[PDB]
């Protein structure tokens, strides 16, 4: 999807843990934003 | 200073309409160093009464810290002269 | 700041600001010693009292040793008031 | 934004969908029982 | 006298009604045009 | 647990009072979002809001008109909290008399040292901690006395709060046992005082009470009033100031933007701490003070104002004596203008009684008993009314 | 203060690489003067 992009916001960065649209528009982080994801370690063994 | 102008989108809005009722004594607000008008456009929703469709500027930007080189002889790759220097001392690991 | 025509359309004036360069900008008690006095007998005592805990005396003693202390602050006091 | 999702830490248990649970507010004790709601987790979610 | 000079309102209205003046003989003559009318149109006495 | 302080204070209100329930509920969803945020309502009916500065003001007001309300708000002009303060030691010992004529409390004040406050703050002394760690603490620390340190009842207005009661009372003239039910009661008195306060209505800090002897207690209290009001007089009594909250900035960009920067902090009723480069880079950094109420759009006047690019950090960083003397009746200011020198504590003390919906300036026989006004105005230590 | 374990990530590289163009053993003067101002202050929050 970032790939199909155009114009500026070709340039945009996709800043994924931005979603108010104060953050959006002001272009800075003001909520403290979780996620949770599965990370491969160097061993192979992955970790949440 | 510098911006196109306008026409008012909401000329609705007169002084004196709005009488001395409670909220707006000049006798209650404390008075400092003027608010100038980039002020309100840089944050429109604490400095405006009825900032109605306004939009939010970009806050800020990293600085670029980026110098073009005068000189076609030097290296890409250099210690400017206009970047300050590093000292040992500068490290200086206190507690070690 | 913001002065005068939102909008220069109406008026036959093209109205152009200016800040009007014309313009002026401006141009004892002794009850505290009593007190005090009272504290640095009270501050003796206590000291008394800790010193004579480290040493291991007893409480009675401690308690007979600071009255003992507390009368002779009052009398000097009363002694050297002046 | 009409409500709000409750983000925490799950210290102890597995928080289910709808479970009958008591809510401790900011000073609640054991003698002060007037501080505590009951209510019920509706919905739980992983925030991405 | 005194009171028109103070009065900014009435400055405006008096400012408003000459360029209505003004522009009633540009239109009579056939163009509102700001270069063609130089003050001197307007504002030399009658005998020259 | 937070870093900070709330010291930015915006008085909001609805445009269309109609809608003043629903402007409340945005409120309270406010409320929910924003961790450091502080709302509350005074007596005067306008609802304030308390925030860290411009920025997080401005969003929060964005998400009060449209996420939460739905609905335009009036939004005051961007003011400041204050705190008082006291400067010197009490001239009179001033005491409470029930309104049953039973207890009477007698007792002086004083101000504290450097370094006490912060730690009551950042939880160095707790007065749930046993009194003989808190006795080896002030003895080790500030070298007070033995009997202070064994003798200092709370702090207030909470249990980390920068206000310190103790009692000065000996054993032979009081009985301990009532000094200890009365100590409870001036406990939260004085809690409740300190909270209030009586320059301002704003909370107070950098005190301390000791109580003195001759004080008598019979049984019972069902009344809190007249100790509230001898706390507070011996506030007014003890010389106060009131003090400011000051931003620390931090200043990072070009050589030209540090002189920039130098201009308008001198302008702005501040002084630059320290300036030097960053090494490595060819940027500069400036760290200096300013007060918040010269902080309103200090940010972009600065960012605006220079050939190069700056960029400002303001961040709360302490507490600090307003210039001039508040309790001053001879100093009047002008409206459409800025507080001189030595009018600035009295501009801030007046229009800050006059915003919270209070009377005219303080009076002193509110917070007296009438013979004890007139013992005291004959005694010349009050001023003339 | 809070006594929570902290690790460190040193950012932008490119801007070592790219903005200031200092040659690579400025880069790791550089690197080591971040690191130490982080272990400074870290030093100077609990002294010893």
């Amino acid at each position: 999807r970032l790939d199909k992009r155009t114009g500026k916001k070709r340039d945009e960065q996709l800043r994924y843990t931005d979603v108010h649209v104060i953050e959006r528009d002001r272009g800075l982080s003001i909520k403290a934003a979780p996620m949770s994801l599965v990370l491969s370690s160097t061993k192979g063994k992955s970790h949440l | 200073p510098g911006g196109p102008r306008f026409e008012p989108l909401y000329k609705d809005i007169d002084p004196n309409d709005e009488d001395f009722g409670e909220f707006n004594a000049m006798d209650r607000i404390i008075f400092r160093n003027p608010i100038r008008t980039e002020t309100r456009v840089a944050y429109p929703y604490l400095y405006n009464s009825r900032p109605r469709s306004v939009h939010l500027s970009w806050h800020s930007y990293p600085q670029i810290v980026y110098t073009k080189t005068e000189d076609p002889e030097l290296p890409a790759f250099y210690f400017d002269t206009s970047i300050n220097p590093i000292s040992s001392r500068a490290v200086a690991p206190k507690n070690l | 700041d913001n002065v005068g025509l939102p909008t220069p359309r109406g008026s036959g004036t093209s109205g152009y600001v200016q800040r009007n360069l014309a313009h002026l900008r401006p141009r004892p008690d002794p009850g505290l010693l009593e007190h005090d006095r009272k504290r640095e007998v009270e501050v003796k005592v206590f000291e008394l009292r800790d010193k004579l805990e480290e040493e291991g005396v007893d409480e009675e003693e401690i308690e007979s040793r600071c009255s003992e202390l507390r009368q002779k602050l009052l009398a000097e006091m009363e002694r050297n008031k002046d | 934004a009409k409500s709000f999702y409750a983000f925490g830490r799950v210290m102890s248990g597995i928080a289910r969908p709808g479970a009958d649970v008591r809510v401790l507010g900011e000073g609640y004790t054991l003698d002060d029982e007037e501080d505590m709601v009951v209510s019920r987790i509706s919905d739980v979610f992983i925030a991405e | 006298r005194e009171a028109a000079v103070s009065t900014v309102n009435l400055l405006d209205t008096i400012v408003k009604c000459e360029t209505k003046i003004q522009t009633r003989v540009k239109i009579g003559l056939n163009s509102k045009m700001p270069s063609r009318f130089p003050p001197a149109v307007f504002y030399t006495p009658k005998e020259l | 647990s937070h870093f900070t302080e709330s010291v930015l204070k915006v008085a909001v209100e609805p445009i269309n009072p109609s809608e003043l329930p629903k402007m409340l509920d945005g409120i309270r969803k406010i409320n929910k979002s924003y961790p450091l945020i502080t709302t509350k309502v005074e007596e005067s009916g306008e609802h304030i809001i308390l925030g860290t500065g411009e920025l997080y003001m401005d969003c929060v007001l964005h998400d009060l008109r449209k996420l939460y309300a739905d609905m335009e708000v009036r939004v005051s002009d961007p003011v400041v909290r204050f705190c008082e303060t006291v400067q010197d030691m009490s001239a009179t010992k001033c005491y409470a008399i029930t309104p049953n004529k039973k207890n009477t409390i007698t007792m002086a004040a004083e101000p504290l040292d450097d370094g006490i406050a912060q730690d009551i703050e950042s939880g160095a002394v707790k007065i749930k901690d046993p009194p003989r760690k808190v006795a080896k603490f002030f003895e080790e620390k500030y070298g007070w006395d033995k009997l202070a340190a064994r003798s200092i009842w709370a702090f207030g207005p909470d249990e980390m709060g920068p206000n310190i009661l103790q009692d000065d009372t000996l054993p032979t003239e009081v009985d301990k046992k009532r000094l200890a039910t009365v100590k409870e009661s001036i406990r939260q008195g004085f809690a409740w005082a300190t909270r209030e306060g009586p320059l301002c209505e704003e909370p107070i800090r950098n005190t301390k009470f000791r109580l003195i002897d001759v004080s008598l207690f019979p049984w019972w209290w069902p009344n809190y009033s007249d100790r509230s009001t001898c706390l507070l007089f011996l506030f007014l009594d003890g010389l106060p100031r009131l003090m400011e909250p000051m931003y620390s900035v931090s200043m990072t960009g070009p050589q030209s933007s540090v002189s920039m920067v130098y201009n308008i902090l001198s302008r702005r009723r501040g002084h630059v701490l320290s300036d030097g480069p960053i090494a490595g880079t060819p940027l500069y950094r400036v760290n200096g003070l300013i007060p918040v109420i010269d902080s309103f759009g200090f940010e972009t006047d600065l960012r605006i104002n220079t050939p190069g690019q700056a960029m400002v950090s303001l961040v709360f960083d302490r507490w600090s004596i307003v210039p001039g003397d508040p309790l001053d009746r001879e100093q009047v200011t002008r409206p459409l203008q800025m507080a001189t020198a030595q009018a600035t504590a009295r501009d801030f003390v007046l229009k800050t009684r006059r915003r919270k919906g209070l009377s005219e300036d303080v009076t002193v026989a509110k917070f007296l008993e009438p013979e004890f006004y007139q013992s005291l105005l004959e005694s010349g230590t009050l001023g003339e009314p | 203060l809070e006594d929570i374990p902290l690790t460190l990530i040193i950012n932008k590289m490119d801007r070592l690489i790219l903005e200031l163009k200092i040659p690579p053993t400025d880069a790791y003067f550089k690197l080591k003067h971040v690191i130490e101002e982080v272990n400074t202050v870290i030093e100077n929050t609990i002294p010893g």
